[PDB]
This record gives C-alpha cells, sequence and structure tokens, in this order.
C-alpha cells in the first residue's frame, strides 16, 4: 500500500480542483 | 532507509472498503473526465496573449495542451515513471519489489519525483520559450499555476484509480486524442468543413480532408494490430482432453512501455530546445520553434498532416531510434513489474491449469513463463514501436502513435467496463 | 571472445522473438469489426464529450476576448 501518513478523501481533490477553475477561470478572463 | 519522512508527507487517498457500484466507479471517472476538459478549456493566466505557435509534438503523448491550466498534463508523470524505470531498470539500483517494502518503495518515490518532474517541467516549458514573455515576475506566476494543473491530475488519476474505472492516464489520453480528432475533423476551424466550403467554393482542396484520411487510414490499421493475439492451449484442469486456448494482447503488452519511448524523446525535443535557448547547443540547433539538426533533429517525429519524403535518412533513423528505445523501455518493464512469473504461477496452479504442451507444476509453470515473457516482452515492442513510428510517417489527426495508445486504452476500458458489468452480479470471484 | 558469445546469444534471442512474432493470430472479420466497433463507439464518445465542452467553451473565449 502507502507509507502516506496522510488520508485525503477524493471528495477533496474534487473540488480543491473546481477551485483551481474558478480561480483562474476568473483571475485571467472577465478581465476588469 | 530512505526518504520516507517527506514521503509520508505527500498525501494519497483514502480507499474505502465500502460498496463501490459499478453506476458509482462509473460516475466517478465522468467527473474527472470532465473536469479535464474544462481544465484544456481554461488559458493560463497572463497578460502576453501572445504565444509563439505551439509545440506540435508533446501534446500528444502528454494528453496536455500548451497555453491551458493543463499546459504540461500528464508529461511529468510519464517523465518520472521513465526515470524510474530506467535506474531500477539498468540495475543501476537493483530492487527485488517481490516484498511491500520495494513495491511501495519503487511506487511511493517515483510519485515523489513525479511532482519534483512538476515544477521542473513547468519552468523548463517557459524556459523553452514557451509563451514568449520572461517577465520574471510573471513568468513565475505562470509556472506556478502550470505546474500546479498537472498536480491535480495527479491526484485526479489517484482518484480514477481507486473510485472509478480504467485509468486516469490512460484515460486522459484517449480523452485528448478523441477529442483533437472530433474538433480538429468537425468544431470550429474543423477540417471537415474547411474541405466541405472549399467543394462549395469551387477550389477542391485535397489538403483539407487530407489529415482526415490520415486518421481513418491509421485508425484501421492500429486496430487491426490490437487484434492480434498469441493462443496459448492451456492444460485441462484435472479433467482430460483438448481445452483451453488463452490469447495474449500481443500489442496491449508493450502498451505503458511505448508510452514511455514516445514520451523520452518528447522529454528531448523539449529538453533540447530548452537547452538552446538557455545555453548551448548541445542537442541540436532548433530555431523556427523546433530543431533543424542535432541529435534533436533526427529524433523528432514526422507527422502532423503529410508524410515527409525529403529526407529518407532522418526516416531511417527515427524508426531504428524508436524502435530501439522501445526494446529499452520494454526490457526495463521486465526486470520491474510486468507480468511476474512467480504470481502467474499458483494462479494457474489453483485451476490446475499448465500449459498445453505438459508440466503441471508450480516451478513447472513457473518457468516455462519466465522464459516464453522476455522474447514476447522484446517483440512486441519492437513491433508495436515499430507501428507507431509507420503510423507517423502516413501522420494523422490527434496522432499517429496517440491514434494507436487511444484505440488500446479505448479497448483495455472497454474490457474494463465488463469485467465489471460480471462483477457487479456473483460479490467474490474478484480475481478469476 | 566474450564478445563472441553476446554475438552468438542476441541471434538466438533474436529468433526466440521471431518464434513469438509467428504464434500470432491473425483476426477474422467479424471479430476485427466488433474491436473496430466498441473502439471507435469509444473515442466517439470521449471525443464528443470534449467537443461539448471545448467548441463553446471558445465561442465565448473568442467572442469576449
Amino acid at each position: 500500500e502507502t507509507f502516506s501518513k496522510i488520508r485525503v478523501k477524493p471528495e477533496h481533490v474534487i473540488g480543491v480542483t473546481v477551485a483551481f477553475v474558478i480561480i483562474e477561470a476568473i483571475l485571467t478572463y472577465g478581465r476588469f | 532507509k530512505k526518504l520516507i519522512p517527506i514521503l509520508e508527507k505527500i498525501p494519497e487517498v483514502e480507499l474505502p472498503v465500502k460498496e463501490i457500484t459499478f453506476k458509482e466507479k462509473l460516475k466517478w471517472t465522468g467527473i474527472v473526465l470532465v473536469l479535464y476538459f474544462i481544465m484544456g478549456c481554461i488559458d493560463v493566466y497572463t497578460a502576453g496573449a501572445q504565444i509563439p505557435a505551439i509545440f506540435e509534438f508533446w501534446q500528444t503523448i502528454t494528453a496536455s495542451r500548451i497555453g491551458t491550466l493543463i499546459t504540461l498534463g500528464i508529461g511529468p508523470i510519464v517523465t518520472a515513471g521513465i526515470i524510474m524505470q530506467l535506474l531500477v531498470g539498468s540495475g543501476i539500483i537493483q530492487m527485488d519489489l517481490s516484498i511491500p517494502e520495494n513495491r511501495a518503495l519503487f511506487q511511493g518515490c517515483q510519485k515523489l519525483l513525479s511532482i519534483i518532474m512538476c515544477f521542473v517541467e513547468a519552468v523548463l516549458f517557459v524556459g523553452a520559450g514557451a509563451f514568449g514573455i520572461l517577465t520574471p515576475l510573471l513568468a513565475f506566476l505562470v509556472i506556478i499555476q502550470i505546474a500546479f494543473g498537472s498536480i491535480i491530475l495527479i491526484y485526479l488519476d489517484e482518484i480514477v484509480s481507486k473510485y472509478g474505472i480504467g485509468s486516469g492516464i490512460g484515460l486522459f489520453i484517449a480523452a485528448g486524442v478523441s477529442q483533437t480528432i472530433f474538433v480538429g475533423a468537425l468544431g470550429p476551424e474543423g477540417y471537415l468543413w474547411k474541405f466541405l466550403n472549399s467543394l462549395i467554393q469551387g477550389v477542391p482542396n485535397i489538403e483539407y480532408i487530407a489529415p482526415i484520411i490520415g486518421t481513418i487510414i491509421v485508425f484501421l490499421m492500429v486496430v487491426y494490430a490490437e487484434c492480434m493475439r498469441v493462443e496459448i492451449p492451456l492444460a485441462h484442469g484435472r479433467i482430460k482432453g483438448a481445452v483451453g486456448k488463452y490469447p495474449i494482447k500481443f500489442v496491449y503488452v508493450s502498451n505503458i512501455p511505448v508510452i514511455l519511448a514516445a514520451a523520452l524523446f518528447a522529454n528531448i525535443q523539449l529538453w533540447g530546445l530548452a537547452l538552446y535557448r538557455m545555453g548551448i547547443p548541445i542537442l541540436g540547433h532548433y530555431e523556427g520553434g523546433r530543431a533543424v539538426d542535432g541529435i534533436a533533429y533526427y529524433l523528432s517525429t514526422p507527422y502532423g498532416l503529410s508524410s515527409v519524403i525529403s529526407d529518407p535518412i532522418h526516416a531511417i533513423v527515427y524508426m531504428i531510434a524508436m524502435i530501439i528505445t522501445c526494446v529499452m523501455f520494454g526490457i526495463f518493464w521486465v526486470e520491474t513489474t510486468g507480468l511476474d512469473p512467480k504470481s502467474m504461477a499458483k494462479r494457474i496452479g489453483s485451476l490446475g491449469m499448465a500449459i498445453k504442451g505438459f508440466r503441471k507444476s508450480e516451478k513447472a509453470i513457473e518457468h516455462r513463463l519466465k522464459r516464453y515473457i522476455p522474447p514476447l516482452t522484446v517483440m512486441s515492442s519492437a513491433f508495436v514501436g515499430f507501428l507507431a513510428t509507420i503510423a507517423n510517417f502516413i501522420g494523422a489527426l490527434g496522432g499517429g502513435t496517440g491514434v494507436l495508445l487511444t484505440v488500446s486504452i479505448v479497448y483495455r476500458m472497454y474490457e474494463q467496463l465488463l469485467r465489471e458489468k460480471v462483477s457487479e452480479l456473483h460479490p467474490a470471484i474478484a480475481k478469476l | 571472445t566474450d564478445f563472441n558469445q553476446k554475438i552468438e546469444q542476441l541471434k538466438e534471442f533474436i529468433e526466440e522473438c521471431r518464434r513469438v512474432w509467428l504464434v500470432l493470430k491473425k483476426p477474422t472479420k467479424d471479430e476485427y469489426l466488433a474491436v473496430a466497433k466498441v473502439t471507435a463507439l469509444g473515442i466517439s464518445l470521449l471525443g464528443i464529450i470534449g467537443y461539448i465542452i471545448h467548441v463553446p467553451a471558445t465561442y465565448i473565449k473568442g467572442i469576449l476576448k
């Protein structure tokens, strides 16, 4: 298995990704 | 002792021993798929709306898309895996995985490196002049996003890998190529139209429909090849008489392998241009974007639209160059993971199904396998690699080679969907 | 000396390959078409979805650039 002392539930990575999208999706576009 | 400290700091994915319904593995996969396509729609935050064309060579095997939140794509992950197979392959760092140690060592380790290669590539990309404006400030910002997007994939892969079907990478690649096709042929600036319109305009352009043909031809070819199998008659499970007839995917054996060969070249054309407009011409003299001389030149796949005859020698070398590179990672796929006889042992032994030939024992079959493998392994790749390459001379939409992997990945993905549609009945035979 | 050996051997292994590249099953039209079908059917789904997302999302990026 994995020696990853930390456990991360997928629901997070998904939501964290919805994060990158929103941030840059607006950080870039929607100028001004 | 090992890099266990930071290694234990690198997050992972919570694998539930609960009920993960087919319907859920499916629905999961799909969510990953979309966040992907989506990320491929979003440009990277960068004022310099002006970018120097594109690298028509890295995108395909990388499943990336330069200029987007995934401009680096699977590229790192592949790079990483490439090194591992290189080290743990040429014995340089001999390891007998068997024990959950070496196994989880080889892995965990590689994973890390993937994040290392995640940033490296990022920097290397911008440093290769993938965007044009090297505003130390803006440059930094970009790299951030870039490698971080690739990170998301590394974790999205993990998700699919433990919450859905097939594989992230495998998926991802097929995801890209498929799209690259449906869009290139039918999308906005779609080719089918540019051709169709060219017919209406009254000036029939054979160059607009061409690439579309290239893809059919490849697909048709690549599939044929993907059908060939090496049938291994099996010995009656205690019964008597002719029985089994086990086939082996003679092509899909060297899958991950060729993915690495092509990916190697990917990191050369990148690493050469990079270490070109940022140093000395170690690898080759690019100019014009790609390379027009040097190791780089001799190792640049010819595809795109139409096959290039105007350089025979160039062809020859590449082909042979690829071929051998394939043999390599294939062999390095032997020393490591790959089909390991130790296991396949009792697996055929529990059922008491030795080969058709003879020898119904453990050490017996075990042997007959360890032996037959390598030639299989090498033949396969050598071939594939050839096919893949020639698949590029012909040249096609999405990527001759890309189409290949895809077609395979897609079928190995169909199988996955079946082994599942069934395992969704008898809650036990999760190993037959 | 060893060089001679290895040379003698590669010739062997390589021939062992020839053996693999012989125990090959050409496909049977119906069988072939099966793969071709499913295969394409798949690349089709995947491709399409990327379209449904891409194309339009670009009609935007483009009409607001």
